[PDB]
């Protein structure tokens, strides 16, 4: 039926660089992040997995609540307190019935400003930090992702979302109480809202988070190319081959989205051949054996990285992936046609506002924007830069990656899995 | 929170069809909960 | 597969107000609970008398 | 496996190998840890069958007769198969193995390839070796000499 | 901004409307620019025979792979080049065929589900390629313990009945099952009475009828008064079953009583007595503190790796009970705490568990209902199981009236000292003996 | 003279004589067990030996010489701060076990 | 054998002096044996 509304997004930067954005869509439930430049890059290497424990102690005591009651509150009435890291940030979102954001708000503020770090909580939650990298390491894209960050940058973006093993059981309390006072400071954070009023959840960070001091600063991420090779022995070999892109944000970046589109981003149809996907045609063109490849794309503040991920029989690994990298070859050539580029800006663009359409994928944008670019930016401009992009700009994209340093990792029986010097 | 993760954790694949989609093509992101199951994408 | 899977016929061991698949089991469930719980209360009775 | 890799020089020297290596040469001396209960009694048989034969072995002794060492070979020894199942030419690649673990101290090793064994040329690697300096001759010495 | 009563009115009603040969065309509109449109048919498993059982899951590996207007892989590239999403799932009761695409192509989704589900090819070498698809699928899963001790639960609770079949059907029905079978299958199941084209998202309901009328009028509103399938009610049974493995390292076990059905209210209470035992894995952050005394106690004495309480319904009957994976040495202790759970709810629930569960409720409906597909996928299945769309408002009112009075009541009928199905996998010698299991629902 | 006498009735006591702190002397009960747990190594370490000083004394049924008394005015409660947190915690769990 | 080895294994340095000497200079070595404590060379 008709509608109430579609309201507008509300945005304000505060004097300490702090933004807040909101919107209310009016929604029964409402949503409430902290978004904080503090992700893994922020790691050096003496305190590496600080901020994976970090993820992981969002429960524990603070000032104004015990570890407890932060449990008993948010289930009482039925919230949710869940933390999202990125190499680049931390996401600290809590959702719960529009009626109950002040216990909520509350909760979120403790934790991320008051948290007490107890050296006997702090080591009795050591140990599931083995248990959530064992999960979280069953899917072998981690494995293969994770390794091909730490081959493809010296510094930074190099550091892993998991703790590393020697590390388990040795992040003190110390590393845990310096990573907040040094990362989740006001011009390193961004309130975003859904669901809530903008005075309301302007006049919160105003009282409550006028953190001063820490470092905005940052060393950029050293892109430095090389390769990783776990060998393990399963019958399936995964395997990703990238080259340095763009940074998020600049327009090069919307050509290597472009590009990827158009080689093949992701399945569209169950159990579908994938017409349209050219890096999936030209596999299967040459291999028989089940297989799987996909254009891959991560932008960074600083940097990116672009190229494609394949998944095949051990013996086939070779095949499927230099089958794989002569079809960026001929895109690099020249080699696309204007159609296909309105069929990977299509992709692209109805990708994009799908992302948006959920509470969630709403808030992790907003979030996003608010930090990289302390801005918003709608989508019928999105949609339009997207279209601003020209087949040149593709062809270019493709040339950078052809002939840029690479940087792989692959896993599995690597017995048949080519060396970067051999493709 | 009240709902239950996609999938519950503990501690396939045999066909073309359902290999497809299993090749990774963005950044890894993870995620920790207090009453959901941790999940981590790409 | 699994699903080849298929639970044995018991219809030679069923109470006959179970025997039919296209009717409910809980329209007669009192019913044999009571039967069943009957012989273990009068068992109590002549055990305490 | 463990116990070998307390010493952080076992680490450093088979990552070296893997490191600079596409195969042969590159493999570690070791099992590894994924391989660990899963190595057959069928792999151990076909892994002496295909090795342990008279082209590929030499018999040694001290404190024996050779005639009867001799002798022992040419009745017990005596394996075909032989020449076995022979291996590749190693390919040297070249590249890094990175191993963070914050010990205090780290341990690294630069190499390029150099000359095969036997030939002349090694002669000339193992003589550089001691002009750089090759180990220690003096307890608690300041290696004056390397 | 408003306050949680006052957003459950913000909810743009749903409108339903229905075409001559009766399909029902039912949506949602909202501001979105991207929408969700789809077909919901009341066909399943549950309606298929031993002799056709897998039908349904054959049809939905051919439903994309052709159609007369745009046969092979055409259907495929024109979704594709739109930037669309074509999305299906079959169930024992339901079947779906959706897709995910910009509202201003509405249109032509719309036309494609149409041409899907009234001029699928069923190439007699695709049904052949087909077949070892399935065939692997069927392998696959079986290295799913979740996914076999589910089926094995439907298997013994309802042995007998219809509802005992899986939906992908024996193997050797895959390995026979002809085009005319599918046919058959289809020609009975595939009528405008029995399905439901709904859409939500950025669109206006007078547009999606139009299309409706346009796309769907020529689908049969009749087979005939021969054919008409009818569900019979499936009977449920007190049984286990035990499938021993002690290769396997971990124990999957699924107990349930028999549920109500869709259509009865004591769902809602029992959703809320279900929401205060809850779910638990491994890596809930919670652990001893979490409020329902299963997760803590299973948390600071480690007795699994996960459980999850759940309520399957169909149409007379449901499974409701829970799901554990566990160590061999922990499948007692946990049956143990478990049981004590529902019998103290059956006993003593207090009024402050049971408004937690309430909340826990109203948060999980709330946020499901997030993004057009949960959205169009709740019109579509609503209108099959209610036959109308209950808004958010009449949920809350449900909700709102379950004290611990009707918790206790609501339990006590459905797990007080009735007989429960039981399926376990893995190494279960630790598993307790039917018997046991059944006192211990008193 | 209550000040007075508590230093009368500290030396009376006499757990000082056996090298004992007044903290060192409570009686384990849960809360305190949680509380000794949640020491810094330092302070339990040295708990320890001033405990296994005083029974070895105990056995031989003999004292320190009083110049290594605990002093009155130097003994202070170490303990405290984290028993204090442990009820605190405990008590905030029987509050909300009621409803 | 009879000889024991060096040093017996189980499951630092803190001078140049007693760093000296442990640079790797040759390739690794590995044994084992009936009755003597394994040892890896360099
Ligand atoms: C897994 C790391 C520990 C999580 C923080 C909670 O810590 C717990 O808080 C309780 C108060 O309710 C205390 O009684 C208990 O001794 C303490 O360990
Ligand atoms: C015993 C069942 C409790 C009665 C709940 C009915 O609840 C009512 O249902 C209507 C129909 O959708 C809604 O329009 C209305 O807002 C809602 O309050």
């Amino acid at each position: 039926e008709v509608p109430p509304h579609p309201q507008d997004l509300e945005f304000t930067r505060l004097p300490n660089g702090l933004v807040i954005a909101s919107l209310e869509n009016y929604a029964p439930a409402s949503r409430i992040g902290l978004f904080i430049k503090a992700g893994s890059r922020y790691e050096n290497s003496n305190n590496l997995g600080t901020s994976h424990l970090l993820r992981l102690a969002s429960s524990l005591t603070t000032k104004g609540a015990s570890s407890f009651k932060i449990t008993r509150g948010i289930e009482a009435v039925g919230g949710k307190l869940s933390v999202t890291s990125t190499r680049e940030n931390m996401a600290y979102t809590v959702e719960c019935l529009r009626d109950d954001v002040d216990i909520l708000m509350e909760f979120l503020l403790n934790v991320t400003t008051a948290p007490e770090f107890r050296r006997w909580e702090v080591a009795a939650l050591q140990p599931q930090l083995r248990i959530d990298k064992a999960v979280a390491l069953q899917n072998p894209q981690a494995h293969v992702i994770e390794n091909l960050h730490a081959a493809a940058y010296r510094n930074a973006l190099a550091n892993s979302l998991y703790c590393p093993d020697y590390r388990i059981g040795k992040v003190t309390p110390v590393e845990l109480h310096d990573y907040v006072q040094n990362h989740f400071t006001s011009a390193r954070m961004a309130l975003i809202g859904l669901g809530v009023s903008h005075p309301v959840l302007k006049q919160v960070a105003e009282q409550f988070l006028n953190i001063r001091g820490g470092l905005l600063s940052g060393a950029k991420a050293k892109y430095h190319g090389g390769e990783i090779r776990e060998q393990n022995g399963d019958s399936l070999v995964h395997a990703a081959l990238v080259a340095e892109s763009a940074a998020i944000g600049s327009a090069e970046a919307n050509a290597f989205s472009v590009l990827q589109h158009v080689l093949g981003a992701g399945p569209h149809v169950k159990r579908g051949s994938n017409a349209t996907s050219s890096l999936y045609q030209a596999v299967a063109k040459g291999v028989h054996q089940p297989f799987d490849v996909s254009a891959f794309n991560a932008s960074y503040s600083d940097s990116g990285l672009f190229g494609f991920y394949t998944i095949s029989q051990a013996a086939s690994a070779g095949d499927v992936i230099k089958a794989a990298y002569n079809q960026v070859k001929t895109i690099a050539q020249g080699n696309l046609s204007n159609p296909d580029v309105q069929a990977a800006k299509n992709k692209l663009k109805a990708g994009y506002l799908m992302s948006v359409e959920s509470s969630e994928g709403f808030l992790d944008e907003v979030g996003s924007q608010a930090l990289a670019a302390g801005s918003y930016t709608p989508p019928s401009t999105v949609l339009q830069q997207i279209d601003a992009v020209a087949d040149a700009d593709v062809i270019n994209a493709a040339k950078k990656f052809v002939s840029g340093r690479k940087s792989m990792a692959a896993s599995g029986n690597l017995g048949h899995t080519p060396f970067i010097d051999e493709l | 929170a009240a709902v239950p993760a996609t999938s519950e954790s503990p501690v396939s694949v045999l066909c073309r069809e359902s290999l497809r989609g299993q090749a990774a093509g963005r950044p890894l992101v993870a995620s920790v909960s207090l009453n959901v199951p941790a999940s981590v994408r790409y | 597969s699994h699903t080849d899977i298929k639970v044995p016929d018991f219809s030679d061991y069923r109470r006959p107000e179970v025997l039919d698949s296209t009717k409910s089991s809980k329209e007669s469930s009192e019913a044999r609970k009571g039967f069943s719980y009957l012989v273990t209360a009068t068992t109590t009775v002549g055990v305490a008398y | 496996k463990a116990v070998a890799l307390q010493n952080p020089q076992a680490h450093v020297i088979e990552n070296l190998h893997a490191a600079a290596y596409r195969n042969a040469l590159a493999n570690s001396l070791y099992c590894p840890d994924y391989r660990i209960g899963k190595v057959t009694p069928v792999e151990l048989h076909d892994y002496v069958q295909n090795h342990f034969t008279s082209a590929r072995m030499a018999l040694i002794g001290l404190g024996v007769s050779h005639p009867v060492l001799k002798q022992v070979a040419e009745q017990f020894l005596n394996i075909r198969g032989g020449l076995g199942l022979s291996g590749a030419k190693a390919k040297y690649h070249g590249g890094e193995i990175r191993e963070q673990n914050g010990d205090s101290l780290v341990h690294a090793a630069l190499v390029a390839e150099s000359a095969a064994i036997g030939s002349a040329e090694a002669n000339a690697f193992s003589v550089l070796q001691h002009v750089l300096g090759a180990g220690p001759h003096v307890k608690r010495g300041s290696n004056a000499t390397s | 901004t408003a306050t949680y009563a006052q957003a459950l009115q913000s909810v743009p009603e749903t409108q339903v409307s229905q075409l001559d040969n009766g399909l029902r065309v039912a949506s949602e509109q909202s501001s979105q620019p991207t929408c969700t449109v789809g077909v919901w048919i009341d066909a399943g498993s549950r309606y298929e025979s031993e002799k056709n059982n897998g039908a349904g899951y054959f049809v939905e590996h051919l439903a994309f792979k052709g159609t007369k207007n745009r046969p092979g892989n055409a259907l495929e590239k024109e979704v594709e080049s739109m930037g669309a999403h074509l999305n299906a799932y079959s169930t024992r009761e339901h079947t779906a065929y959706y897709i995910k695409a910009l509202s201003k192509d509405l249109p032509k989704a719309v036309e494609l589900l149409a041409d899907i589900v009234q001029n699928c090819s069923l190439e007699d070498s695709q049904i052949e390629k087909e077949r070892d698809v399935i065939l692997q699928e069927l392998q696959e899963n079986d290295t799913s313990m979740r996914d076999v001790v589910f089926n094995y639960l439907h298997a013994t609770a309802f042995q007998g009945t219809p509802l005992a079949q899986s939906v992908e059907g024996p193997s050797e029905n895959v390995r026979k099952l002809s085009r005319a079978d599918l046919t058959e299958y289809l020609s009975r199941h595939y009528k405008a009475p029995r399905m439901v084209l709904a859409a939500a998202g950025g669109l206006e309901h007078r547009q999606l009828l139009d299309l409706a009328q346009k796309h769907f009028s020529g689908l049969s509103g009749t087979y005939d008064e021969d054919a008409v399938p009818t569900l019979s009610p499936c009977r449920f049974t007190g049984s286990q079953i035990c499938h021993r493995e002690d290769g396997l390292p971990l124990a999957h076990v699924a107990i349930a009583v028999e549920g109500p059905g869709w259509a009865h209210p004591d769902n809602v209470a029992l959703q809320v007595a279900n929401a205060i035992i809850g779910h638990y894995d491994c890596t809930y952050g919670g652990g001893a503190h979490l409020s329902s005394p299963l997760a803590s106690i299973a948390a600071t004495n480690k007795l699994c790796q996960s459980f999850q309480t759940f309520n399957i319904c169909y149409a007379d009957t449901g499974l409701l009970g829970a799901h554990f994976v566990c160590d061999h040495m922990s499948i007692d202790d946990m049956m143990f705490v478990l049981q004590g759970q529902w019998m103290r709810l059956c006993t003593s629930a207090t009024e402050s568990e049971v408004l937690r569960g309430k909340n826990l409720l109203r948060n999980a409906l709330v946020s499901h209902l997030d993004g057009t597909t949960p959205v169009c996928e709740d019109i579509g299945r609503s209108l099959l199981t209610y036959g109308r769309r209950i808004p958010l408002a009449e949920w809350e009112s449900r909700i709102a009236e379950v004290d611990a009075r009707v918790v206790r009541e609501v339990c006590s009928k459905y797990f007080y000292d009735q007989c429960p199905a039981v399926a376990g996998f893995g190494p279960i010698e630790q598993l307790p003996d039917y018997n046991r299991i059944r006192s211990g629902m008193f | 003279w209550l000040e007075g006498i508590r230093k009368w009735y500290y030396n009376a006591a006499g757990f000082n004589k056996l090298g004992l702190m007044r903290d060192d002397t409570i009686h384990e009960n849960d809360d305190v067990k949680e509380a000794i747990r949640r020491l810094p190594e330092n302070l339990y370490d040295d708990r320890v030996f001033r405990i296994k000083r005083a029974l070895d004394l105990s056995m031989r049924q003999q004292i320190l010489p009083k110049e290594q008394w605990t002093k009155y005015e130097e003994d202070k409660s170490y303990l405290e701060p984290y028993l204090k947190e442990v009820i605190r915690e405990r008590k905030e769990r029987e509050e909300w076990a009621k409803k």
